[PDB]
DNA sequence: ACAGGATGTATATATGTGACACGTGCCTGGAGACTAGGGAGTAATCCCCTTGGCGGTTAAAACGCGGGGGACAGCGCGTACGTGCGTTTAAGCGGTGCTAGAGCTGTCTACGACCAATTGAGCGGCCTCGGCACCGGGATTCTCCA
DNA sequence: TGGAGAATCCCGGTGCCGAGGCCGCTCAATTGGTCGTAGACAGCTCTAGCACCGCTTAAACGCACGTACGCGCTGTCCCCCGCGTTTTAACCGCCAAGGGGATTACTCCCTAGTCTCCAGGCACGTGTCACATATATACATCCTGT
């Protein structure tokens, strides 16, 4: 309901405001999802110093619009309720209507329509948007045992006494499906079931990450940038962030971005991230290694780097590749590709009149296309082939011929291979001179793919 | 991605090409079946296909790649290299 | 004069895979026949796929892409792994 | 009252108008979005020229055109002449595919 | 020095020079690599080893242990990728494989 | 008072025992002046190697089985069980053979 | 001598031994002459393309392998009688 | 010392000299005969004269001076010998040839 | 760079014989294409007779015969009669 | 069968325009004239293997007789497809922009062809001993007439 | 629903012509060099593939209705199958005759390779008309009452 209190908070024109109206809205059981989602939709939209003028009779508006739309469309009489356990049929109903709501022109995966202040005020909204405003409706229909899903990118919400009933209401960039097939497939999108069990606070972390500050392709906002640093520092200070290694990553992030005194530095909170990853999650999350490999890379330190983005891959190591996750395969083909040739052509470079020179950095580099290696085999789609051989022949090239001697492949750093196709690079590589013909016709033959 | 786009080849398509074909009448399963056919036949020359386009190193396939995967499979066709 | 085939090769196999089954001769010269068609395929193959790309020479990456356009599937798959775990065993030698 | 020809004479005109032309009976940008669909489970992040799909398309009709004939004879052998997924099925298993 | 075959060297029972020499004076190009007699030869073996290892266990499946055309044409007909392979081909001597049509025989 | 069998039975013996087999079905001097008058009809005074006439046979005899497979799939698909010519018609026109 | 007709050399039993190997149970009466016909269209192509290949070697004798390269023309490799 | 073309030489109008490059560089065999380029340019004249005669034939059945491809086609598939020799090739943007079964039809 | 192809000689050829009739582009493009696929089998045919027979260049003789074999019917007497023509014409003088 | 109502489509005339046929610079590949070396033509020889005939066995083909199983035609019906129509949806065209990657040019370096040496392997004969079909008796299993 | 019939397999002894092993012995695969050049790699640069938006209108869609046709059922008959008898030509074995497939040796001539030179075929640019499209006229054809 319209709580009074809500409405004698009056929230003015200042970041505090928002900051406060945040703190109050994180003192009960259930803060109001689409009262803050529409405030901060509205501002970002709206602003998409000239603060916003935050107007409560135009939110109450749009509030009381969606609130009757949901109350109509939706009602509990037409479905039996089971003594507090929400059943199947009416969040198929609440994602029908939401989906409903939209029109048949897409967004086209166009910015700054991830919150709800766009959703209510027009028919646009991302998946991810959508299940947020699956959930807000959710709520606000008084169906608070149901909670939105986060997978490392495809979201959705689950629902039942326990979650132990799911339904991807949200496509994949189809209302009703188990995930049980997804994880049998041992998919990214999916992480095994690992996937967080999002609650009230963990959707106003969702809320606070899913601001997207860029203006355009060049342009930001950093009044944006400082809402941003300030919310998730408040909401990290309540705890509730501890679970979220996105939320973590982002505000490590924003904190070298701009530094911010009093608080720990971006490099603690990359490791708190990917400690929260190593323990909540049975170290199935990717990005928080790819957050800290990325910082590593924004400096000319390429040892840690590396050693990173070998953790990344040792993580990618269990899952198996297909068409759906083509996100993190475009991500590591990146990773492969442009940055990791560049960094180590810029080590070279100035190697010669070190980065270079180390058993270990060759060591992180090898277990990293290891892991590349062990992610292909067993997977419906090949994920290697001459584009993949080209850099990895070059890369291997950056490395002097004794640098690489130093190292020891069993069953300077040992290092062992879990992937068939480095079993015959154990000896072709780590040879005085790289044989480039046979360590290209090894990777891209297509041995180990299933099809 | 893209997903359920074998769809897009309408029934009415299907209709025309059966009446090219000169089929007068066509029963109700002969959509799926022939979906199913042309998902097929696309799948074997454009495996062919992406396998020429591999061992030349390119990024992008050719009309003389998927000319060669149809001469492979005893398809030749005339007017494209 | 000298006739070139692979009967006594077909044997070794044969004994490496079945040691106490033997062969007729008749079954020799379709082993024999099976694997002058199948060299004559996969070669031929390699040949247009270097002539195609302009390539003077035939490599072991073009009879790895013959053998990827030429067998079917997981014989493609087999095959294509005990290529490359030849041509490692033969250089690193 | 309306004048309805009776059934099977709109399609004869069709065969007639069908096999007088020439044009491409499945629409461009469906196919080119199947095409892709089935492109992309055999190497992530390909690229098409404009006349590789356009020599996928003509293939394909012309494949499919070959085969709703043979189809037709299957047909018109059971003494029918509506074509059901049994014509198809023989059809590909006599001609080797199936 | 001490000679060595190409074959043994790279653990093949099948010849790596004459599969060299064979593809030198066939004409399939000006030139062949050093590796491609290597890599022709060890999938030969393989495409060997397989079809006799099928027709081994279709004759012992006949208490005989001398493989005839009849056994090769039973690994070759019972395996579906093999079949793939060898589909325009007709092996001498043997037979086809034992298939009445459900609908042709009476119930 | 004989005791005979069912016409049925004795053609799937047939099956059987031609099927389990690997015998030549062709009498081998009928087929070797049938080989020798086409090659007449063609060059004169030809000779034949024993090999080539076996060959030739070997071939045949599996073109044959092959396309009387065909046959009773299309016998089959007319909802009978009797092979007839216009079968055989059907198979070869689908095969591209005519 | 010049030999007449020779065809029906491929008998009635024999036809029917060949279509029992190919699975079908009754046979319609003038299977007996169509089969003939094919057989005759398929030996006719068959040796031409042999005699073609002899002749060209300048041999008056159709050898085996005569007959395999025609085959393989005709995309109907035989195996066993070399290649 | 004037120079006059092998193909004018020959009486054709096909070339001679390009043929027998391609002969050459094409990997068919070691050497290349002097008189292979010359018999190989004149069948393929000849096939193209015959392909472009029926064309024109069924260009000017349309009441058309320019040969497009569905006269190609027609003239394809309306010759028995050209038909039988372009079996398996398709020509692309050339539809196929009207024809109705007679079973489908109000006679 | 430069591209090879047969369109000036499929235009002499069509002028020669249809001399009011032109020819578009894509039909000239289908005739080249005719054209490049016959001179390969042609010369495929003419190199696997020249392998069979224990021989190493490719005549007259072997195009003869590699012309007989692919062309059906009277194309191939007629390909012969014209190519013979030639050869002839061209060695008288 | 035959004549009107309505029909999609054939016949005829015209503007546009964008592709087709032609002219030009030029440069790249083809033509003309030695050189030489090996492939192929030619002739004599061996002897393997093809053709041709005779002669007896018995396997298989040819022929005729029920007879009953399956092909073919006619009927009925009920259902699933074609035909039209108004509504909805996304193809198609047309700009506008970005940039990835195809095609190409210049190094330059590693790899395949040639060649001399020769030695261990793979082929042509020649035993020799076991695997497999033949024969023969016993047990089994599915199948038309009461 | 229970008895006679015809294959069909299981098990034991055999002696055989074929695969496996043994013996020479050449010959071609291996070793070791050079040496030229094919392609590996880097940088560049233009082009054409991808993406996006907006309008138009062609085409897909959902629906109702009639009805042509697929399919099941029944009846008749005809013609294919199984069986017994005769017969006839395949087949196995043997013996000759010779011709034509392999092989070798000599030589000659024909094609690869090189060099010089030039002209014809390709890229670029330009007139221009063949054919597509729109409308006005027209005309065989399909459905239904006669």
């Amino acid at each position: 309901g319209l709580k009074a209190a809500q409405k004698t908070l009056f929230p003015l024109r200042s970041i505090d405001d928002v900051v406060r109206l945040f703190a109050a809205e994180l003192g009960r059981e259930e803060p109001d999802l689409v009262l803050l989602s529409l405030v901060l939709g509205f501002v970002e939209h709206f602003l998409a110093t000239y603060f916003p003028v935050a107007d409560l009779s135009i939110i109450a508006a749009l509030y009381a619009r969606f609130t009757a739309q949901i109350r109509g469309a939706v009602d509990l009489s037409l479905y039996p309720r089971e003594g507090g356990v929400s059943s199947r049929e009416l969040v198929k109903k609440v994602s029908d209507v939401i989906w409903n709501s939209l029109s048949r022109s897409y967004f086209k995966d166009r910015a700054h329509i991830q919150s709800l202040f766009s959703f209510i005020t027009g028919t646009k909204l991302d998946s991810s948007g959508v299940a947020f405003a699956v959930v807000g409706a959710c709520q606000a229909l008084g169906l608070r045992d149901v909670h939105l899903a986060l997978s490392e990118d495809h979201a959705w919400v689950v629902f039942g006494p326990n979650g132990e009933q799911t339904a991807e209401v949200t496509w994949h960039g189809r209302r009703g499906q188990t995930v049980n097939a997804g994880v049998a497939e041992r998919s990214w999108l999916y992480l095994k079931g690992s996937y967080m069990r999002c609650d009230r606070k963990m959707e106003v972390a969702f809320m606070v990450c899913a601001i997207n500050p860029s203006i355009d392709l060049h342009t930001d906002s950093l009044e944006l940038l400082q809402l941003q640093q300030k919310l998730l520092w408040l909401l990290y200070d309540l705890g509730h962030l501890e679970r979220y290694p996105m939320a973590l990553g982002n505000l490590a992030d924003l904190e070298e971005l701009e530094p911010t005194p009093g608080r720990p530095d971006p490099l603690t909170l990359y490791h708190k991230g990917i400690a929260s990853a190593k323990t909540y999650y049975r170290d199935e999350h990717i990005y928080p290694y790819m957050y800290l490999a990325g910082y590593h890379c924004r400096n000319r330190n390429v040892r840690e780097a590396l050693q990173a983005w070998a953790d990344t891959a040792t993580v990618i190591q269990d899952y198996n590749y297909c068409r759906e996750d083509e996100e993190i395969y475009k991500e590591f083909f990146e990773v492969a590709n442009d940055v990791i040739p560049n960094l180590l052509k810029e080590a070279a470079s100035l190697l010669e009149a070190s980065a270079l020179q180390d058993p270990e950095c060759f060591a992180h580099l090898l277990r990293f296309y290891d892991g590349i290696c062990k992610w292909e085999e067993g997977s419906p789609t090949p994920v290697l082939h001459v584009g993949w051989a080209t850099f990895l022949v070059q890369s291997l090239g950056r490395f002097e011929g004794q640098v690489r001697q130093k190292v020891r492949i069993v069953s300077g750093p040992v290092l062992t291979f879990q992937s068939e196709k480095m079993k015959g690079m154990k000896e072709l590589l780590v040879a005085t001179k790289i044989n480039s013909s046979a360590i290209k016709l090894q990777l891209t033959a297509q041995s180990q793919v299933q099809m | 991605v893209l997903r359920d786009n074998i769809q897009g080849i309408t029934k009415p398509a299907i209709r025309r090409l059966a009446r090219r074909g000169g089929v007068k009448r066509i029963s109700g399963l002969i959509y799926e079946e022939t979906r199913g056919v042309l998902k097929v036949f696309l799948e074997n020359v454009i495996r062919d296909a992406v396998t020429y386009t591999e061992h030349a190193k390119r990024k992008t396939v050719t009309a003389m790649d998927v000319v060669y995967a149809l001469k492979r499979q005893g398809r030749t066709l005339y007017g494209f290299g | 004069s000298r006739k070139e085939s692979y009967a006594i090769y077909v044997y070794k196999v044969l004994k490496q895979v079945h040691p106490d089954t033997g062969i007729s001769s008749k079954a020799m010269s379709i082993m024999n026949s099976f694997v002058n068609d199948v060299f004559e395929r996969i070669a031929g193959e390699a040949s247009r796929l270097a002539h195609y790309n302009k390539r003077s020479t035939i490599t072991s990456r073009e009879i790895q892409t013959a053998v990827r356009l030429l067998l079917p599937g997981e014989l493609a798959k087999h095959a294509v792994s005990e290529g490359t775990k030849a041509v490692t065993k033969y250089t690193s030698a | 009252k309306p004048h309805r020809y009776r059934p099977g004479t709109v399609a004869l005109r069709e065969i007639r108008r069908y096999q007088k032309s020439t044009e491409l009976l499945i629409r461009k940008l469906p196919f080119q979005r199947l095409v892709r669909e089935i492109a992309q489970d055999f190497k992530t992040d390909l690229r098409f020229q404009s006349s590789a799909v356009m020599a996928l398309q003509e293939a394909s009709e012309a494949y499919l055109v070959g085969l709703f004939e043979d189809t037709n004879l299957c047909a018109i052998h059971a003494k029918r002449v509506t074509i059901m997924p049994k014509d198809i099925q023989l059809a590909r298993r006599i001609r080797g595919e199936r | 020095a001490k000679a060595k075959t190409r074959s043994s060297r790279a653990g093949l029972q099948f010849p790596v020079g004459r599969v060299h020499r064979l593809l030198r004076k066939g004409n399939y190009a000006e030139r062949v690599g050093a590796g491609a007699p290597v890599y022709l030869a060890a999938v030969l073996e393989y495409l060997t080893a397989e079809i006799l290892e099928l027709a081994g266990n279709a004759a012992r499946d006949n208490k005989k242990t001398r493989i005839i055309p009849r056994h090769l044409q039973l690994a070759v007909r019972n395996d579906e990728e093999l079949n793939k392979l060898l589909g325009g081909v007709t092996i001498a001597q043997g037979g086809v494989l034992p298939n009445i049509q459900s609908v042709l025989l009476p119930k």
